[PDB]
């Protein structure tokens, strides 16, 4: 799995061994919530 | 992409050359390792003859505690300040510090001035054995180097008692890890 | 006000014939004096001569106590500009060269020159213009070359050097300015500023000169020469800078020469070099950290300067003041208290000397003014009053009565008992 | 001092718990009581 | 013409806070006629100076002697008549900040014209009746020549 | 002398503005003042 | 020298024998940091040889 | 040079400021004063003053070097309109000659004479508890009272009882440390 | 790529990407890394014995002997280990002057490099690459399997 480096920091990721999950939305219903909800670059700014 | 393919010709590094003094530095941070042991001998000399005068606040034993340890920190303190003023600009260590890619004033100071006191449970080195951290030093000894105070920068090299205190001060964040992570797991499920 | 009015008219309407006739009349009736005056209109002749004149006998009828109050005000106005400041310098100089109570003027004319030095002046190769110093050429260029970089050049000192311990010396008045010897220890007794050892000699001959040889003159001529403090005063200087200069000797060091420190600090100029080396050496914050006694041998030398000299009375009062308005960090609130205890209690040894009002109406002015605790005001007046006896000077009363009407009296007698309440100074007012 | 702050004094605020570990107060002194020290 | 100023400078100091940069200048420079002073950073590997040198500072709004007023991007392959023909250190950049001694009711007297050419900084402090033609975020080139009088 | 459960009595001098005391003069000010403070280490709130 | 003890009974073979047989095997052990000591001694077992 | 006065108004002018511009020396010559002595009747009082004023500033070689054209602005100065040009000018003439300032400023005066008068009696009135020198601080006993008379101690306010801890904590640090340099 | 690989102090680390010896950098002469690190994984985590495990295998190749790395020794330091380099023509801590491998321009930065232990950790990425889709299910509650 191959991911740009600036998304290590929200995962605490660290290229030296760790593995990542990747599950795939199986319904267009579902695709689209992702799309609208879950896309990394509208996860840039936290609520936290 | 810009910024990396700028990269291939500005190139970037670090080596030994990024961890060496000017020989004029060095001098400097010997002079005040040395004035730091003769405030600590002296210290404990009045403590000898009983002089101490007890902190209105604190137990005497807390008090002599509390006076070695300001004069051990503002040792160390001094020292880093001194190796961050020898520093160069074309130092790489200073580059990725200031750039805050990696790396703090911390790191610099043990990698090139000295590596410090050694803690455990926010104490020195506790008398493991009978009124000696190890069979080496003499029974009773309140010193910086008897009770895990490293005079050695990492460039320099440890000696073997500092360096069996540098590992003492190295477990116990292992061992924190390890019980931390199990404790805030229950404080975030019973959260969530 | 009708005056102000017709001032005012006369400055928005100064085409007015009619105005400026008003203004003729004005002077006539002979209330020139609210005309612009003081720092607005001493641009005049007349006008600067006069308030000029009036500020200086201001200054003389203020004395020691109006030292730090007059003295910006009348230096702010005579430093207005060149020429004001050089009318003024001139002045002070012809008068100078009378000493019938000349001096004064001769302090008003240093503190002038001090003051337009921190404003910015390049005013030594003014004071060099004063002084029979520009008789000589070559010395007055390199005074003036030292005093315009503000450094002690060695090669410049060997200049002036050579000219002196000889026959043929240049007057006691080129090397007696406060410029001079203020840069010289400076730059001397500062830890800083590493002398190889080579023309340190020199510059410790030139101070000697400069302070402990007497000159004598009559009718502004030199008249004769003692040189009898030469020698002792010399070998005073050498060792105590040795002794202060060596930095990286410890405090037991220092401490193991403390007859012979005793012995060279009584010198008048070996005080004032060693209060200055104090004064850098306490600077640092850090160095009460390294300080491993609660009561120091550096104050017993402060009360040693303060009990022998008392010209260095401001001095020891502006660095106690200095050290008790600062909040000390890195260190514990009970010992910040004991400090400030030790410090009220080099108060009271300062006010032993008879330097006694500037010290209480400053404890006042913090009491009154801007509230410190009020436990080290009660422990600064036991002190005070258990060290001194009726009778009692009547400003001193004066003065030392409003900080007794308040502030919690009736906690001043807690423990004593054996000697009676401060009462007794009430009853005796 | 020693307050003991970090992740026990969090699960002590959270396990409501009627012995904490370090109880104190941080009490004011209301008058010139606030200012003399042996008056405090 | 464009000529928004022109005087003659001789550079007065060097850095005086240490050189900060190596490849990086910076300059105190003090005019002839219009007493005003500048502030200037130059690149000093390409186009070294000295202490004492005196040089022609002509700022202009165009390069070109019509006035034109170029869009103002890269195009190196033009046969049209130019300013940098008879200049030696030429940057462009832009004003940034004019700062003055204005009071609540009168206009100012002395004025202080910032301007960036791309890092390198520039602030020219005079009095303002020569610094009318700066007016905030405009193009500006320098067009900087040593003298050899 | 005292009360129930209260150990010992910390006499501390509050060095952050979160602690002093905070009062506005007559001119708008703020002025923090520092002032003493004391801290227990045992609880009885009613009494103290 | 400056008398600090003087009166020893026994003397070390060679201190960096405290080490085990993994850790024996970094070079310049006391130059790093000691939980890099660790992670080599925990991935030492783990190479391929 | 090439119109002189304007350069020396502008460079120089800075009415605002009545103190001495910087790097005055740097700004005069031979050359620079043998053309402001033809064009001395043209300039403004201000920077004549500044002018005549720097010309103290000027290291004492360059002054001997070209006294002759510093004596012809002085004179030139002497029959300026502005009162502060004639003052400054009697001041500056005695610069070329000796160094030191013409003491002789009684003549055309009065206003000098009156300050000096008036000063002096105020000072002769005030010879007592002066203001001391601040040299006063540095020179010895011996030294200090030829110089400006000896030192008046300070007013007996109170009577000393007994020492403060001064007193006793300086006895027994002595003592402290006369036993610690035979260790 | 994505195999593990790790020095004797602690650097781990999975491989990233593998270039030609065109395209990787080179001396002088011919020589071209095996392995190129990056420099942030120094400073946080203190290894300087990397560093100068580093700066002696220059010296052990080129004089020709195996170099000592005992704990406590004190008859080593680095500033002998450099007066050693330096006898070789190289600069004494261990920098080169490479050329960048694409464009055969020189880099404005010197590069430190040098021969250095590495080992291969077991942990390859074919033996943990998986995916599902559909597979085999378990028989209590209907639910996919484990491992
Ligand atoms: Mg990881």
């Amino acid at each position: 799995f191959r991911l740009n480096l600036s998304v290590t920091t929200p995962y605490n990721a660290d290229f030296d061994g760790d593995e990542m999950n990747l599950h795939l939305p199986q319904s267009l219903e579902t695709r689209a919530e992702i799309q609208e909800l879950a896309m990394v670059p509208r996860m840039i700014v936290t609520p936290q | 992409t810009v910024i990396n393919n700028w990269l291939l010709i500005e190139g970037h590094t670090i080596g030994i050359g990024d961890s060496i003094a000017d020989s004029k530095t060095y001098q400097d941070i010997q002079n005040t390792i040395k004035k730091a042991k003769q405030d600590v001998i002296e210290v404990i000399e009045k403590a000898h003859n009983n002089e101490l005068e007890p902190t209105p606040g604190n137990t005497l034993r807390q008090t002599f505690e509390n006076q070695v340890n300001r004069i051990l920190n503002d040792a160390r303190d001094k020292t880093g300040s001194s190796a961050q003023k020898s520093l160069s600009e074309y130092n790489n260590f200073k580059s990725m510090v200031v750039s805050g890619a990696k790396g703090s004033k911390i790191n610099i100071s043990q990698v090139i001035a000295v590596v410090g006191q050694q803690n455990v449970e926010g104490k020195r080195i506790p008398f493991g054995f009978k009124h000696r951290t190890l069979p080496h030093f003499i029974k009773d000894d309140y010193g910086p180097e008897s009770r895990g105070f490293v005079e050695n920068s990492y460039l320099a090299g440890l000696t073997p008692t500092e360096f069996f205190f540098h590992a003492m001060g190295g477990r116990e964040g292992l061992i924190d890890t390890a019980v931390k992570t199990a404790e805030t797991g229950y404080i975030q499920r019973r959260l969530i | 006000t009708w005056r102000d009015l017709f001032y005012k008219l006369a400055e928005a309407h100064p085409d007015c014939l009619m105005l400026n006739f008003t203004v003729k009349l004005i002077s006539d009736a002979g209330y020139q004096g609210e005309i612009t005056s003081v720092s607005t209109a001493c641009q005049q002749l007349e006008v600067f001569s006069r308030v000029l004149r009036t500020s200086l006998a201001t200054i003389l009828d203020g004395g020691e106590e109006n030292l730090e109050k007059n003295l910006p005000e009348f230096a702010k106005m005579v430093c207005h500009g060149e020429h004001t400041y050089l009318f003024a310098q001139a002045m002070m100089s012809v008068l100078a060269q009378e000493e019938q109570g000349g001096s004064a003027v001769r302090r008003i004319a240093q503190e002038v020159q001090r003051f337009a030095q921190e404003k910015g002046h390049d005013a030594s190769q003014i004071t060099l213009a004063l002084g029979t110093a520009a008789s000589y050429p070559r010395a007055c260029q390199a005074l003036g070359a030292m005093l315009s970089k503000g450094a002690l050049n060695p090669a410049d000192i060997t200049v002036l050097f050579k000219m002196f311990t000889s026959m043929d010396p240049p007057p006691v008045e080129l090397i007696r300015v406060p410029a001079f010897l203020d840069l010289f220890m400076q730059s001397l007794f500062k830890p800083g500023a590493r002398i190889n050892q080579d023309h340190k000699h020199k510059y410790i001959h030139i101070l000697a000169y400069a302070a402990s040889v007497v000159e004598t003159w009559k009718k502004n001529k030199r008249v004769s020469i003692n040189k009898d403090e030469l020698k002792s005063t010399s070998k005073a200087v050498e060792t105590v800078h040795n002794l202060c200069c060596n930095e990286n000797k410890g405090a037991s060091e220092l401490v193991a020469e403390l007859s012979t420190l005793y012995q060279c600090i009584r010198f008048p100029v070996v005080a004032m070099g060693v209060l200055k080396w104090v004064d850098w050496t306490v600077s640092e914050p850090r160095y009460f950290q390294l300080q491993t006694d609660h009561t120091p041998v550096h104050l017993a030398l402060l009360d040693e300067i303060s009990t022998c000299h008392q010209l260095l009375h401001p001095q020891v009062l502006q660095l106690l003041v200095k050290l008790f308005e600062t909040e000390h960090s890195q260190l514990d609130v009970m010992e910040q208290l004991e400090l400030k205890k030790t410090l009220l209690d080099r108060m009271v040894h300062l006010l032993s000397r008879g330097y006694v009002l500037p010290v209480v109406s400053y404890i006042r002015k913090c009491l009154e003014k801007l509230d410190t605790d009020i436990s080290l005001i009660r422990y600064f007046v036991t002190e005070v009053l258990d060290v001194i006896a009726p009778p009692y000077t009547s400003d001193f009363v004066q003065l030392f009565l409003p900080i007794l009407e308040n502030d919690s009296i009736a906690g001043t007698i807690k423990t004593e008992g054996e000697h009676d309440p401060v009462t007794e100074f009430i009853a005796h007012c | 001092k020693n307050v003991t702050l970090g992740v026990p004094r969090l699960k002590e605020l959270i396990n409501i718990s009627k012995k904490p570990k370090t109880p104190s107060l941080t009490v004011f002194l209301l008058g010139q009581s606030a200012r003399d020290a042996e008056r405090a | 013409a464009g000529i928004l100023f022109e005087d003659i400078f001789d550079v007065k100091d060097i850095d005086p806070e240490g050189k900060k940069f190596d490849r990086v200048s910076r300059l105190h420079c003090e005019s002839e006629s219009f007493k005003m002073d500048l502030i200037l950073d130059v690149n000093i590997q390409i186009y070294p100076v000295d202490l004492g040198d005196k040089f022609r500072l002509v700022i202009a709004s165009t390069l070109y002697e019509d006035g034109t007023l170029d869009d103002g991007e890269y195009n190196p392959t033009d046969d049209r008549p130019s300013r940098a023909d008879q200049f030696e250190y030429v940057m462009y950049g832009k004003v940034y900040r004019i700062e003055g001694d204005e009071t609540s009711t009168e206009a100012a007297t002395r004025l202080s014209a910032y301007v960036s050419y791309g890092g390198l900084l520039m602030r020219l402090q005079g009095d303002a009746n020569n610094l009318h033609g700066f007016e905030v975020d405009s193009r500006v080139y320098l067009l900087m020549k040593k003298l050899a009088f | 002398q005292g009360i129930e459960q209260i150990s010992k009595v910390y006499m501390h001098l509050p060095q952050t503005d979160n602690k002093k005391k905070i009062i506005i003069t007559e001119d708008g000010e703020f002025k923090a003042l520092q002032e003493w403070i004391l801290e227990t280490d045992g609880v009885s709130l009613m009494r103290v | 020298e400056v008398a600090y003890c003087s009166t020893y009974t026994h003397c070390e073979i060679h201190p960096s024998m405290i080490l085990g047989v993994c850790a024996s095997i970094i070079p310049f052990p006391d130059h790093n940091q000691s939980p890099r000591n660790t992670y080599q001694s925990a991935m030492g077992k783990q190479a391929m040889g | 040079e090439s119109d002189t006065g304007l350069w020396l108004h502008n460079k120089l002018g800075a009415t605002d400021e009545l103190w001495a511009p910087p790097s005055i020396a740097s700004l005069l010559t031979a050359a620079v004063i043998d053309n402001i002595r033809l064009c001395f009747h043209g300039l403004s009082s201000a920077v004549k003053l500044k002018l005549l004023l720097g010309t103290l500033h000027l290291p004492r070689r360059t002054v001997d070097e070209m006294k002759g054209a510093l004596m012809e602005i002085i004179q030139l100065a002497s029959l300026d309109s502005d009162p502060w040009v004639l003052m400054v000018a009697d001041i500056l003439k005695s610069f070329p000659d000796t160094g030191s300032l013409n003491l002789e400023l009684e003549e055309q005066n009065p206003n000098v004479q009156d300050i000096l008068g008036e000063l002096r009696e105020k000072v002769g009135e005030c010879e007592a508890s002066a203001m001391l020198p601040l040299e006063c601080q540095y020179l010895n006993k011996n030294a200090l009272t030829t110089l400006a008379g000896p030192l008046t101690p300070p007013v007996k306010h109170f009577q000393l009882k007994r020492k403060p801890k001064s007193a006793t904590l300086r006895a027994e640090l002595l003592q402290k440390s006369t036993e610690t340099a035979q260790q | 790529i994505g195999d593990k690989f790790a020095s004797r102090h602690g650097q781990k680390g999975t491989c990233g990407i593998q270039y030609r010896q065109e395209d990787m950098p080179f001396t002088c002469e011919g020589i071209t890394p095996d392995i190129i690190i990056n420099p942030h994984a120094i400073p946080s985590r203190m290894t300087i014995g990397h560093l100068i495990e580093c700066l002696q295998g220059k010296v052990s190749a080129n004089k020709g002997e195996i170099g000592d790395a005992t704990p406590f020794n004190d008859a080593v330091n680095v500033q002998k280990i450099s007066n050693l380099l330096s006898d070789y023509g190289y600069h004494l801590r261990g920098n080169e002057v490479l050329y960048n491998g694409f464009t055969g321009r020189k880099i404005t930065s010197q590069i430190f490099i040098g021969p250095t232990y590495y080992q291969r950790l077991k942990h390859m990425v074919d033996d943990k690459i998986h995916s599902r889709a559909r597979g085999p299910i378990q028989i209590l509650n209907r639910q996919p399997m484990e491992g």
